[PDB]
RNA sequence: ACUGAACUCCUCACACCCAAUUGGACCAAUCUAUCACCCUAUAGAAGAACUAAUGUUAGUAUAAGUAACAUGAAAACAUUCU
């Protein structure tokens, strides 16, 4: 409706012509989704490209730093340290994590890790990304944490700070290779369908039905 | 002061109000329903009832003929009257119309009412239905009425 | 909230209520017609300076009258439907110069009154009076 | 004529806040059973009334496009017909008009 | 002004007069400047008189900040927590001495209108006046015009 | 003591409901579909044993919270404060309906229970009461009854007009107090444990358990007082606008046990009465109910 | 715009004052607020209250257990004042009793011990000690310091003064402060009683005298909304006390109170306390 | 200009303990630059203050004024806001704490009078503020009765004392 | 015989009640010079201080939500009618 209203109002405009380009730090979406089970050479070539662009790179040490980044990002959510949270999280992962939590605090502690975090696959981006490239890694994580969300007025919406609950996820990190200053940062989540639903909320809820414009149906 | 005056001053004169109600008549008699301000409709009701009672006589009466000729400016609803409405109310003697207040007009917040001849074709109105007989109090009423009928 | 009786019932029961209330009123009036069968208060003859209770009437209209002299006199009609007595007081209770009685006017709907007034009229036995 | 001293805030406030200048809450509202909206008891349901008015509007459109011009008012009764309906023996001679919709249960 | 200003009845803290008297000045805090023509009086006062004042009054405690201040202050905290600060800006030594001494002699409560210049917590002896003190009784306590 | 017995009954009913809603799981969820001409299509997420149709109407609008008396669960009445245990279809009922007979029966039951409670709390602490039950009667009966048996010393005595007025003002005070109907579903053995004393309530609970295949019974409490009721009941006493006792009658098998039956009449707020029709309804309810 | 910034400075001061009045921050300890020297404060407090004794005992009385607990807790992440408080409260009760039954031999053990318990009550001691400026001196974990904790610290100070200076000096101290605090609050204001008529009956039956009768001596406004009765309690045709009252019951119970005061010697017209 | 009313909702209280009073959720909402007058918008406001959301909506729906529809849509917006993004369980369990009107940035025009004289027309705009709170509405305080009159009078007579002496 | 003042006494301290006019001791805020630096000092200078001019400009009140203003009727909003 933007273009139609523009033409009908008379706000005709030329295309923005300028040598400058809008530079970003994280590609939108994902390149390859590891559809989990009910419970390769491509990744090898990906790791080869990773090493080529960045010789100083190890795999087996990656899960440790991944778990560390996860728990520290949650601690930064608790403390509201948005600057370092940005430095450690991508622009695609910041909104969905920090949009709804406004007008409310949060509590998240890391008890332990039942299973050690484990790399699943690795993908590398083609050169046709604004003349840049980005590398992605996927890691399964199985741990036990607590979650407690107080609203504006300090009353719990759900969750309990004392009782942890086993939890499994597939996290994805990504990094900018073209620049050297880019570091691995959380990008998205897969939320597979077969996984069960999380704990509901203590409060009851309704929905508004179809509003029958003054004509029965 | 006014004591016993049944009419009400309505427009810029007697001619104004009669022509006004005559236009309301010509509008009402064909649509067999009409919205309008409450006072206008209250006055319109009596004129409509008297007009149908005056037209019951039929078309042969030159009196009714010329009277309806005056009261109706479209000149096509007079046959409709004589050959539809009088047959419709041949059995009826009173209560030919129904008049009911409705929400106020948009801009002037005026008090408005809808009126329509009984036994129309188009859909009915959401009339105020009296309380149901199955209610507690109505059933108590039926109970002691039966008891009185049993007594006598 | 404020409501009225006519709304919370059915049209097949409304005429029942109407005729039943009318019959009750007529029965009360027929019963209180004769005060002699009921116990009356002591009667005394007229004395000098004494007074007599008044009453209430209903004005119907006017009409002419003619005298033996052929003279005309306009004259109003005053009609009396029920005109029952309602209450008596002692000149001590009243603390006035003279004792007082109460008289009613016209019988009207028992529905459009106050609860205390209806209680008074019931414990008295007669219908309401406006 | 003209004033002589400015009315103070206290007296202006008393005057313009006295109860008759205020609005009186009205305890004359209840819920409409079938539509599910509010209504004044002596007034009709605005929602149902607008529904009926729109229906009558389209019926008037239909009869007008049938008559095809002014001064075409017949001298007989008329009846509506909805989808899935047949003319009756009663309305055999009565005029009929067609409509493209389903019969509402509230309409006969 | 009395109606604009608050008021109080005359009273002392913890009944200071009955037992051992205690000067209810607790603490002093001086804010004076090394430089500043305004603080020269305070500097003279602290260099000569404050020694003897502290010697005479041990119960009081004195704090001196000696920081840059365009206007030198003196703050006095008393037993009740009553803080009162006053400017010694451009004041002579003798008036500073009188000021600190009146502070020492003051009590721990604001200066306001005193409703009464006295206070007796048990004013009545021989019994407080009631209407029946100065009138006799009746034989068998009979009200006027009473048979039995 | 009777007072101590009432407090013990209260404590045991509290323990029972506590066990119930502690046994029921936590953070449970159900989806109830609203039905009716008004606001159809809506579906409400509710708790399995803490939510109620009152909370439903509170989600919806205050009008239904104040105007509703019962609810139909899959075509079955319900207590507005009794929690719904499963996803189902739900409708609200009111006095202003086409078939309010069920709400009417519920009101009959509630008024009978109220009169029973007040008459059992009124009498001499040294006298005894062995109430039996609140019988069911049709709407045209003209009065809600309540059967009872009493001490033998006062068998000849009947309640006077001042006693009737005292009972009526007691009931008015109760309805001003505005206590809700604490409802619960308890076991047959539990009901027997609670009402073990009065053989009448014992054998009535036994009859109810024999009528019910699983023998599960329903209890209803008014603050301190409890009694069994066949059908659901009203949410808040305060809905009853006027309420009084008409007369008392005493039934021929009096020798083995006296059979007194009190009788009263009342009407709610949503449709109040006028003084006159109300007085004649009273002089009707003064009639002896043969049933 | 107007030049100059002296007025802007003055107005900033007024703005911050208004802001403090609107949303004032919570209070804090004078120990951590500036211009504080602990040892000098203790010494000057001693000189103020006119006593001279050991600073170590002073500090051990001022310190509490909660402060030590918090200190060692944060140190991970010395001597309490309990015995001194116990000694002080014990000697205080003993000496207060001594003085009180010396001044009023007629007062019974029950009433005198209730009175002493009141005078040692947390409210009066805490008020006196705040007026004495110990609250900030006391080391505590929670602020404002609890009244029971402050009472323990006060009685520990008392015990220290005893163990250092002497019992007679402790006696002068407690006498002055506590009885001066009591001067105003009268007997039935400090100590509560039920059925005072029954208490009086028991008392004078112990004293072996006739059981008195209550008789309205004077009356006014009996039918009036503000009844006033003067009731006298007469034994063997002799009056002990009269009492005014709204009603006859209030008048007779007040007369009982008056007679009890007269018998126990706590009349308002009694000999003042000798210092 | 001042717009603190919108920031009033930006506050976030700290977490509450289990054993403490459940805090009642407040909420603020306003409409800006309504073409209406203060002296009558305030009448509508004082009407709807001290009552519940549903009968407020009803009274405004059936009251025949222009500002009624404005306040109505404002209240509906406040309700749906509070339920969607303020953790309100029941949309109908709300009540008005205070609703007020305030002057706005107005405009001036010229009204022509006779004989060359002119007059200034100021078209008037009103900001409308409203505060909602969860829970049932508090009851209106009943009138103090004869017992209260007598009690306050007698405690006055007891509190009084002699003056200007010991 | 008493009551009865800013008179007089009484405890303390005192320059602290007249129009026009005249003589004197201080001082607010500002710029400059030199100090000082949570707002001050000593000197000079001056566009140097407003409860009032049917005072000027801008805003907002009272009068006042008052005086005053406006859209012919019905309806498919196509048309018709007065
Ligand atoms: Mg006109
Ligand atoms: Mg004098
Ligand atoms: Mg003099
Ligand atoms: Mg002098
Ligand atoms: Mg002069
Ligand atoms: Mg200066
Ligand atoms: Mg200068
Ligand atoms: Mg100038
Ligand atoms: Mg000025
Ligand atoms: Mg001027
Ligand atoms: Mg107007
Ligand atoms: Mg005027
Ligand atoms: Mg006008
Ligand atoms: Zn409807």
């Amino acid at each position: 409706f933007a273009m139609q209203h523009a033409r009908k109002a008379g706000l005709v405009i030329p295309p923005e012509k300028s040598d400058r380009s809008i530079h970003l730090a994280c590609t939108a979406g994902i390149f390859d989704a590891y559809v989990p089970p009910e419970g390769t050479m491509a990744s090898q070539v990906s790791i080869r490209r990773i090493k080529d662009y960045d010789a100083n790179f190890k795999i087996k040490d990656f899960p440790e730093k991944a778990k560390d980044i996860f728990i520290e990002a949650h601690l930064c959510l608790n403390n509201s340290d948005h600057d370092r949270l940005h430095t450690l999280v991508t622009e695609h992962c910041f909104p969905d994590m920090t949009w709804d939590i406004k007008y409310k605090t949060v509590r998240w502690s890391f008890v332990e890790s039942l299973e050690p975090s484990h790399v699943v696959q690795v993908r590398c981006s083609s050169m046709m990304n604004q003349g840049n490239v980005y590398g992605q890694i996927t890691v399964r994580m199985h741990t036990r944490q607590t979650l407690a969300i107080y609203d504006r007025f300090g009353r719990l919406m759900y969750g309990q700070e004392d009782v942890p609950k086993d939890v499994l996820e597939y996290v994805v990190f990504e990094k900018q290779l073209t620049n050297p200053y880019g570091s691995w940062r959380m990008h998205t989540k897969i939320v597979p369908p077969w996984a069960p639903p999380k704990q509901p909320i203590l409060k009851t809820v309704m929905i508004p039905g179809p509003q029958l414009k003054p004509e029965e149906e | 002061i006014s004591h016993g005056r049944v009419f009400r001053r309505m427009g810029l004169g007697p001619e104004s109000r009669i022509h006004l109600l005559r236009n309301l008549l010509t509008g009402l008699v064909r649509h067999e329903r009409i919205e309008a301000p409450w006072a206008r409709v209250d006055e319109m009701r009596g004129y409509a009832e008297k007009l149908i009672d005056y037209g019951k006589l039929g078309d042969t009466n030159e009196r009714a003929m010329r009277m309806a000729d005056f009261w109706l400016t479209e000149k096509d609803l007079i046959p409709k009257l004589f050959q539809v409405l009088a047959p419709r109310y041949k059995d009826q003697t009173g209560g030919y119309t129904r008049m009911l207040q409705i929400p106020n007009r948009s801009l002037d917040r005026a008090k408005m009412a809808v009126i329509e001849y009984k036994g129309n074709c188009l859909p009915p109105l959401p009339l105020p239905r009296r309380d149901s007989h199955l209610t507690l109090l109505n059933q108590l009423l039926q109970g002691l009425r039966q008891d009185l009928r049993q007594s006598q | 909230s404020g409501t009225w009786w006519d709304e919370h019932l059915s049209e097949e029961n409304v005429p029942f209520i109407k005729q039943l209330v009318s019959d009750e009123d007529k029965a009360q009036l027929a019963s209180k017609l004769c005060p002699l069968k009921d116990e009356p208060w002591p009667i005394h003859p007229w004395e000098p300076g004494s007074f007599r209770v008044g009453l209430i009437a209903l004005k119907l209209g006017m009409m002419p009258l003619w005298t033996k002299d052929g003279q005309k006199h306009v004259v109003t009609l005053l009609q009396v439907q029920d005109c029952h007595v309602l209450k008596y007081t002692s000149k001590e209770n009243c603390n006035g110069k003279m004792a007082t009685l109460s008289v009613g006017g016209k019988t009207v709907s028992r529905f459009r009154k106050a609860t205390s007034i209806l209680e008074f009229y019931r414990e008295l036995g007669l219908p309401p009076k406006q | 004529a003209a004033p002589k001293n400015r009315r103070t805030i206290e007296v202006n406030r008393c005057r313009r806040r006295n109860p008759q200048k205020l609005i009186k809450v009205k305890n004359n509202i209840d819920v409409c059973p079938e539509c599910g909206h509010l209504k004044q008891k002596h007034v009709l349901c605005a929602y149902c009334y607008e529904k009926v008015c729109k229906e009558t509007a389209e019926i008037r459109r239909q009869i007008g496009k049938q008559e095809g011009g002014p001064f075409k008012a017949p001298t007989i009764e008329t009846v509506v017909l909805y989808t899935g309906e047949t003319p009756s023996e009663q309305d055999q001679g009565k005029r009929i008009i067609e409509r493209d919709r389903k019969r509402p249960s509230w309409f006969t | 002004t009395a109606r604009g200003t608050p008021s109080r009845f005359l009273a002392s803290v913890l009944h200071n007069g009955l037992g051992r008297y205690v000067q209810q000045l607790q603490r002093l805090s001086f804010s004076v400047s090394r430089d500043g023509a305004s603080s020269r009086g305070a500097r003279e006062f602290v260099e000569r008189e404050v020694i003897d004042f502290a010697r005479r009054n041990p119960g009081v405690v004195i704090y001196v900040n000696s920081r840059p201040c365009c206007v030198p202050r003196v703050v006095a905290e008393y037993l009740n927590g009553a803080v009162r600060e006053e400017s010694i800006h451009c004041k002579s030594v003798e008036e500073i001495s009188t000021l600190v001494q009146k502070l020492a002699d003051q009590s721990g409560l604001d200066v306001i209108r005193i409703r009464k210049p006295f206070h007796t917590d048990n004013p009545s002896i021989q019994g407080q006046w009631h209407p029946f003190t100065n009138k006799p009784t009746t034989f068998r306590g009979l009200r006027p015009r009473e048979v039995q | 003591s009777p007072t101590e017995l009432t407090e013990m009954r209260n404590d045991l009913f509290n323990k029972e409901k506590a066990r119930q809603l502690s046994l029921t799981p936590r953070t449970e969820k159900i989806e109830v579909k609203h039905v009716g001409k008004t606001d159809p299509g809506t579906v409400f997420v509710m708790n399995k044993n803490i939510s109620t149709p009152y909370s439903c109407a509170m989600h919806l609008s205050e009008w239904y919270c104040r105007k509703s008396i019962l609810a139909l669960v899959d075509g079955q009445p319900w207590d507005m404060y009794k929690p719904l245990t499963k996803s189902c279809e739900i409708k609200f009922l009111t006095f202003k309906d086409c078939d309010p007979g069920e709400v009417n029966k519920a009101y009959w039951r509630s008024c009978a229970m109220m009169m029973g409670c007040v008459i059992e709390r009124a009498f001499k602490d040294e006298y005894m009461v062995n109430l039996v039950r609140a019988p069911e009667v049709p709407v045209i009966s003209g009065a809600f009854c309540y059967d009872v048996v009493l001490d033998s010393k006062l068998d000849e005595w009947m309640p006077t007009k001042e006693n009737l007025r005292s009972f009526t003002k007691d009931a008015h005070a109760l309805i001003y107090k505005d206590l809700p109907f604490e409802t619960l579903e308890v076991e047959a053995k539990v009901a027997l444990e609670i009402f073990q004393h009065s053989k009448y309530k014992v054998d009535f609970i036994e009859e109810k358990a024999s009528q019910n295949p699983e023998r599960i019974v329903k209890l209803h409490r008014i603050g301190d007082f409890i009694d069994v009721s066949e059908g659901p009941l009203i949410p808040r006493t305060s809905i009853c606008f006027q309420y009084e006792v008409s007369a008392v009658h005493n039934l021929q098998p009096t020798q083995p046990s006296l059979i007194r039956r009190f009788q009263g009449v009342s009407l709610p707020v949503h449709l109040r009465a006028h003084f006159t029709i109300w007085d004649k309804l009273l002089e009707r309810s003064r009639k002896m109910v043969t049933e | 715009v107007k030049k100059g910034f002296r007025a802007a400075f003055r107005f900033q001061k007024e703005l911050e004052r208004q802001r403090l009045l609107r949303c004032p921050p919570p209070p804090v300890r004078r120990s951590e607020k500036p211009n504080w020297d602990y040892h000098a404060e203790i010494q000057a407090f001693g000189h103020r209250l006119q006593e001279n004794f050991s600073l170590d005992l002073l500090k051990t009385a001022f310190v509490n257990s909660c402060y030590i607990k918090s200190e060692e807790a944060k140190r991970q992440q010395l001597k309490s004042n309990q015995e001194l408080s116990e000694q002080g409260t014990s000697f205080s009760q003993t000496c207060l009793t001594q003085f009180l039954e010396d001044e009023y031999p007629d007062m019974p053990t029950e009433g005198i011990k209730n009175l002493v318990d009141f005078l040692t009550g947390e409210e009066v001691v805490c008020h006196v000690a705040r007026n004495l400026a110990v609250e900030q001196l006391t080391l505590s974990e929670e602020f404002p310091v609890p009244p029971a904790v402050l009472q323990q610290t006060f009685f520990a100070v008392i015990g220290a003064l005893l163990q250092s200076s002497g019992p007679e000096r402790t006696a002068l101290f407690i006498r002055d402060f506590l009885i001066t605090q009591m001067t105003g609050k009268e007997l039935f204001e400090m100590w509560k009683i039920i059925n005072p008529m029954g208490l009086l009956v028991e008392e004078l039956k112990k004293r072996n005298v006739s059981a008195p009768e209550s008789r309205l001596t004077r009356q006014s406004g009996g039918t009036t909304a503000l009844p006033l009765y003067f009731v006298g309690l007469y034994c063997d045709k002799k009056l002990i006390a009269e009492g005014p009252g709204e009603t006859v019951l209030v008048a007779e119970e007040e007369a009982a109170r008056v007679a009890l005061r007269k018998l126990y010697g706590f009349t308002e017209n009694r000999r003042p306390w000798n210092y | 200009i001042s717009r603190k009313w919108e920031k009033k909702n930006k506050i976030v209280y700290p977490p509450q303990l289990p054993g403490e009073p459940r805090r009642p959720a407040e909420i603020y909402h306003c409409r800006r630059q309504i073409k209406y007058s203060k002296d009558k918008m305030w009448y509508l406001a004082k009407l709807i203050r001290g009552m519940s959301i549903d009968q407020a909506l009803a009274q405004l729906e059936f009251n025949d004024k222009k500002g009624a529809k404005i306040i109505k849509e404002v209240l509906l917006e406040a309700q749906d806001m509070a339920v969607r993004d303020h953790n309100v369980e029941f949309r109908s369990n709300l009540y008005i704490a205070e609703s007020t009107s305030g002057r706005g940035q107005c405009l001036k025009r010229i009204r022509y009078h006779g004989r060359g004289r002119f007059g200034i027309m100021e078209k008037v705009y009103c900001h409308y503020f409203v505060k909602l709170v969860e829970g049932p509405p508090p009851p209106p305080e009943p009138p103090k009765t004869a017992v209260a009159h007598a009690k306050e009078y007698i405690q006055q007579l007891r509190s009084r004392t002699i003056v200007h002496t010991l």
